[PDB]
């Protein structure tokens, strides 16, 4: 009744579908063959399984996912994982040859014969749900896939759905090291898609979760696979609300209602705070005022800028586990005493809460500890003017001497994009500093 | 040639270091704090003759 | 060697400066922690402002300075070599 | 004058010598402390 | 975290670089296989100053020995402590200098300066925050006198706030191995006053003046020298390596010691000085390692400060005592003698504590003297250069090998004048 | 809701902090491991829901072989891993190399640990700094420290336990300007200052104990004797209290001058003091004599101007005030005469706790008189004496220029020391 879709593109959006879909399966009692022994769940209504599960015709609950690859090498791992009986095996999409770090070919050429065996599942899927709330994307801007393809999917997932709501948790390049040569001409031309065909949007840069699983936890050496867990403690914390039983429950509409006040203006922060190893959990309390002012730090972001050069214009905190409304507010008013932290003029109330009972949930092979509270907050900044500005930076840099562009127009790409899709990014580069300067 | 010009630049270096009231001094607002009390004294003794001519008027009109 | 020693007492005056502006930010943060003041810290503000425009171009000066400074010695060392190896032939 | 003349401790720092493990016993009693079984007076008004 | 790059030239740079490795491997206990069968676990703790780390536990140092024919490196290799270093890093030529600067300082050693530029760019960026370079050559070959001088012009100027030492050997004055050892001598010394940290001065008639009188041995080997010139070379970097309550460095020593950067001549020695048939007659008590110190027997430069002044002095003291009857000795030396010190310094004694004593060892102390006693060494250089130099002697080795007249006539100035520098503190 | 957190900054500073945070384990009911086998663990220990007490404590150094051993041994999981804070290279008896290019990447993480501390304790009463003149970090980076310090905390109370160079015998040789120039950062900010000097404690140990050829240690103890005494009344009971904020309202009548002494009275050894009485009166005959201070100036040439007392274990009113109304009237001890009344008393009712390998005995009085005096004129005399002796060749000068600096703090920290020595005989008249 309360169900929510992913989807996820990608080698980032399969890989991360490889993490978030483990921590569903210890959350709701979930045995990899699909089976679920107990009916009986500890903290919630013996349904809490719906916004991602759904029941079949052997007791075996099935996801609610589409993985989509312009590949299969990263693909038939999953088809022979461990968790291989767990999906059907038409949600696991792959096609024969990748896009190639390009923008043309997973959009106008190599990404024409994927886009309607997808609108074929993504149709079943939504009309199996009586009452969705919106989806999710899982999507990475320096690829082929998961730039040309996914903002091929936005384009038509606006007709075909409208007012629907679609949220995409992307990743964005790091500003030092990028993997890549190519990248900052698919991520630049994929800046449009995101703010017209989109209705909110977080930004990970893994250079970022580099500094905390280094630092933070004790993770000398991650890997990717020590940062896809940390994104699905984001995501989870944000659907915690709609399955487990709580105080204050917060949808996936009061995120909007509160943190966007302006349509050409959805980008928020994401940031998780109790983040601490087992070996650093016997040592400290973890109350509720150690874990709502770790997310003001800025060290402690998920992204590389500082708010401390920006205006905060609203936040959404969530609480998890062993927290009290009279806490939650009790600390909620010491943030607002400070001048480190300030708010623009025009918001003189800035804050949502939501609180779940239900503790998060560790794993086997884990790298966290199991604590009793948690916080995540999306608070959104005048601080992305600094992120969008190490691009620009780089993509001018590169497109002075027109170097690659001969890739791009004979895959059929006109050449309107490498003037006009940056000048678009000017006008949002613009927008930000003036919804957040003062009154006159 | 380019030596001319970085000894010229170097020579502008020095002007902007000897160019470095309108600034806030370091402590004030104990002196600035000082002066509205001492105000508020001065005024506070105003009122203190007038109602101690107040209260000779009233032994007066007790009087009566 | 004359550029050389500009450049130094050029570089030390602006630490020794720029190290007391910073000193006054402070006293400005310290006194804060009023609307006079307030424009005062505005004050503050383009003054270091300039500052840093000047921090700015010293660091490209004396960078351009050791630029031309390695090609000297370059040139100096390679006619130093040249010399002696006339010197062999002889 | 025994104990000087006849003598693993050689390589030894300061800090482990000079400050061992004390004896369980040795640790004060506190007999002048005022109570905590009754607590203190706190501003439990938080404000 | 902090590590010292080593660098040796030569014949005396390898038959010195065999010896002082010898002691740092009996101090943190390393057989020559590279493994550690020692006792204790602070014999572990900051191992990684001198050693590398490779398969298992081996531990192979950070050395760079260098020399001009493999004659030397031949028999270093061949030796006990042969199999300890890496083969890649002996650098050997063909044919040498021997007893003349020009020819291993352009001809033969600037053609070979750029393979020891890369052994150490290979090395010094292994380690995390190098604190600096050791040097250890002779001013009287054609190796480490032309060669060496040419690596210290050529390592401060890619890294120039990384430390330089030299654990020089600077001409014994009486009775010498070489005659045109005075031109290789004052040479190199305008070449060392303007790229060195600190320099040490280590001569070999004061090793002399010191086994025949103080050990009492009638035959003292190079390999017994080579120990004299070691257990100091070791007893300067204690505090990196040991605890202590009051530490020190390579770095903090040359605060206190160079007053001005044309003034870095020191004077080495070592207090625990005993024959084998002495050896239980003395009680290793504080003020006999004190009393030592500051007589006229000690020093490792062939110099007699008594007509000089000290200007400033160190010392780094090991053993767990130097608190407080250290300190009824250093305030009793610097008023018994009083006129040995100069005015214009508050007080000269720099005090550092190690507590672990070197091994089979209680107490010790090292003393680094910076002193005007070093302008009275410098010009028996050129008391024999300038009784060499009007006469043209020897100089068809010179101009020949690309050299001229003027930088001899230049090294004569600019060392005449460290002499007038210097003289005015006395 | 008492807390006193304390800085110790260096070699003085872990080496000290070392010996103080032993004597706490033991005053309290501490083990070695944090747990324990009746709340005055809360000026200095935090609790969790485990039983735990972690010290509100910062240990600085620039040198990791002072700190790696304090992590290695016996009082190991007591400290929090965090709470010590380590370089990478040390500052090496110097000033800019502590004050501004080593100084400026350890300002940061201290002041993270410093405020995450604050934010715990509730009614923080004050921090403590005890730190070195003598070296680098101890006086490069902790005039640093004061110097950000003032910005985010303003009035709140910074005290200041120094050790001062000794007048005849001192480690080092540069360590004067790194005395001199320590003082123009900590005069407008430093609340209270005290003084010690080592060659004045070595004297005290070998005569007044019987315990010659000490260590530092030996030293260490008495020096945190001095402070158990100074939060003596905030943890447990007493029939008059002292506080934090009471030491600089009664010893610092100018905002110039916040030089006080210290002086600990009864320190006789394990064995002497056993045989003989030791009343009130003969413990406060002590610390007026001039051979037992903590530090080598006599105040025969001076005058005292404030003072304070503290007492501990058997002490009862009536034979406090009996040899008080005697050292008023002898006249070896003289005051100034805008100081009418001149005292401050102080009561706990808690005997001092023995340490087990120390060189004290189980006693039932004890004072801590903490008398400034015009005899630090004589103090500042000698380290100007000994500066200008040596500034007039600029015997040292090079070092400190190139290493983030200028030349003209040397030139101005003289003649700040020129008003601040013409200060101490106005007030001194």
């Amino acid at each position: 009744m309360r169900e929510c879709i992913s989807i996820h593109v990608g080698q980032a959006g399969v890989q991360i579908g490889n993490a978030c879909w483990e921590l569903y399966c210890l959350e709701h009692g979930i045995q990899p063959d699909g089976q679920m022994p107990s009916d009986k769940t500890i903290g919630g209504g013996d349904d809490s399984f719906n916004t991602f599960f759904s029941e079949t015709g052997a007791g075996k609950h099935v996801p609610r996912a589409v993985f989509v690859d312009l590949e299969p090498t990263v693909i038939d791992e999953v088809r022979t994982g461990t968790y291989r009986q767990l999906f059907h095996p038409e949600q696991l999409i792959t096609g024969k040859e990748d896009a190639a770090n390009n923008y043309a070919r997973g959009h106008y050429t190599i990404g024409k014969e994927i886009i309607d065996l997808v609108l074929d599942r993504i149709r079943k899927l939504a009309d199996q749900c009586t009452g969705l709330q919106g989806f999710l994307v899982f999507h990475s801007f320096g690829g082929g896939t998961g730039s040309g393809f996914t903002s091929l999917l936005m384009e038509r997932l606006s007709v075909d759905y409208g007012k629907k709501s679609k949220l995409e948790f992307s990743i964005y390049p790091a500003p030092q090291v990028s993997t890549a040569v190519v990248e900052p001409y698919n991520s630049i031309l994929t800046t449009h898609t995101t703010l017209e065909h989109s209705d909110c949007a977080f930004m990970v840069d893994n250079e970022a979760i580099y500094d905390i699983c280094r630092r933070n936890l004790d993770i000398e050496r991650p890997t990717y696979t020590n940062l896809n867990r940390l994104i699905g403690q984001i995501v989870s914390s944000i659907t915690a609300s709609l399955r487990f039983d709580g105080a204050l429950n917060v949808d996936l509409t009061e995120f909007q209602t509160n943190l966007v006040p302006y349509p050409r203006i959805h980008f928020p922060l994401a940031t998780y705070a109790p983040v601490i190893s087992a070996e650093k959990a016997y040592h400290e309390q973890l109350s509720v005022a150690e874990i709502t002012n770790a997310c003001f730090e800025p060290a402690n972001q998920m992204v590389k800028c500082d708010p401390r050069h920006g205006k905060y214009m609203a936040c959404c905190l969530l609480y998890r586990g062993d927290v009290v409304p009279k806490d939650v507010n009790a600390a909620i008013a010491t943030i607002k005493t400070k001048r480190t932290i300030q708010f623009v003029d025009w918001c003189p109330t800035g804050f949502k809460v939501g609180i779940n009972y239900q503790p998060p949930t560790v794993v086997p092979g884990g790298d966290l500890a199991k604590v009793q509270r948690a916080v995540c907050m999306l608070s959104n900044t005048t601080a992305i003017a600094e992120a969008w500005a190490r691009l620009d930076h780089k993509f001018d840099l590169m497109y002075a001497k027109r170097a690659f562009v001969h890739w791009y127009v004979g895959e059929g790409m006109e050449e309107g994009e490498f003037s006009e899709a940056r000048e678009d990014m000017a006008a949002l580069e613009k927008d930000y500093e003036e919804v957040g300067v003062d009154s006159v | 040639a380019a030596k001319a010009t970085s000894r010229k630049a170097h020579l502008l270096t020095d002007r902007c270091g000897q160019e470095a009231a309108r600034l806030p001094l370091p402590m004030h607002r104990d002196a600035r704090a000082q002066q509205t009390a001492e105000v508020v004294h001065a005024h506070a003794r105003g009122a203190r003759l007038t109602a101690a001519r107040l209260g000779r008027a009233q032994h007066q009109i007790n009087g009566q | 060697t004359m550029t050389l020693g500009l450049m130094r007492g050029t570089i030390h005056r602006c630490m020794k400066f720029n190290q007391e502006m910073y000193v006054t930010r402070g006293i400005i943060k310290g006194p804060l922690l009023a609307t006079r003041l307030a424009q005062g810290t505005d004050l503050l503000t383009r003054h270091n402002l300039h500052m840093e425009k000047n921090l700015k171009e010293l660091r490209t000066t004396h960078d351009n300075l050791a630029w031309g400074l390695n090609c000297k010695k370059i040139g100096h060392d390679v006619d130093y070599d040249v010399v002696r190896l006339r010197l062999r032939q002889r | 004058l025994q104990q000087k003349w006849l003598a693993t401790s050689l390589k030894e720092s300061i800090y482990t010598t000079s400050y061992p493990r004390l004896p369980v016993c040795a640790m004060s009693r506190r007999e002048h402390a005022i109570p905590v079984p009754h607590p203190r007076l706190q501003p439990i008004p938080r404000f | 975290m902090r590590e010292i790059v080593h660098l040796q030239a030569g014949q005396c740079g390898n038959q010195i670089g065999a010896k002082f490795w010898e002691v740092i491997s009996d101090e943190h206990g390393i057989d020559p296989t590279g493994t550690y069968h020692g006792d204790s676990d602070l014999q572990l703790e900051r191992i990684n100053v001198y050693y590398n780390e490779a398969t298992g536990g081996k531990y192979v140092p950070r050395a760079v020995l260098v020399d001009l024919e493999p004659g030397t490196m031949d028999s270093v290799r061949s030796g006990p402590f042969g199999q300890i270093f890496r083969p890649d890093n002996f650098v050997f030529g063909q044919s040498g200098a021997g007893n003349n600067w020009a020819k291993g300082h352009y001809t033969e050693g600037a053609e070979l300066v750029d393979s020891v530029l890369d052994v150490v760019r290979k090395e010094a960026e292994s380690c995390d925050c190098l604190q600096g370079f050791q040097l250890t050559h002779s001013l009287g070959g054609g190796t480490g006198s032309g060669m060496g001088t040419l690596l210290i012009s050529k390592i401060r100027e890619e890294y120039p706030d990384r430390i330089m030492n030299t654990f020089s050997v600077v001409p014994s004055p009486k009775v010498s191995d070489t005659v045109v050892e005075p031109y290789n001598a004052t040479l190199s010394v305008h070449q060392l006053v303007e790229n060195t940290d600190e320099t040490y001065c280590i001569d070999n008639e004061a090793l002399y003046d010191i086994c025949f009188r103080t050990l009492k041995l009638t035959t003292p080997t190079y390999g017994d020298l080579n120990h004299l010139v070691s257990a100091t070379m070791s007893g300067v970097t204690t505090c990196l390596r040991f605890p202590g309550q009051l530490n020190a460095d390579l770095r903090k020593l040359a605060v206190n010691m160079v007053p001005f950067p044309r003034l870095h001549f020191f004077m080495p020695g070592f207090a625990p000085l005993t024959s084998r048939g002495s050896q239980q007659y003395r009680a290793l008590t504080v003020p006999e390692l004190t009393q030592q110190m500051f007589d006229a027997k000690n020093m490792m430069a062939a110099c007699d400060p008594r007509h000089g002044r000290y200007l400033t002095v160190a010392a780094v003291f090991r053993g767990r005592m130097s608190m407080k009857e250290v300190d009824e000795q250093m305030l009793n030396v610097q008023n018994k003698n009083s006129s040995y010190f100069v005015e214009w310094i508050p007080n000269n004694v720099k005090t550092a504590v190690c507590d672990i004593p070197p091994r089979g060892l209680k107490m010790s102390a090292t003393f680094i003297g910076n002193s005007t006693a070093i302008q009275e060494l410098f010009k028996r250089i050129s008391e024999q250069f300038t009784a060499m130099f009007r006469r043209k002697a020897f100089l068809h080795w010179y101009t020949g090998e690309g050299m001229d007249e003027m930088e001899f006539t230049e090294a004569e100035s600019n060392m005449n004048d460290l002499v007038s520098e210097y003289q005015q503190y006395q």
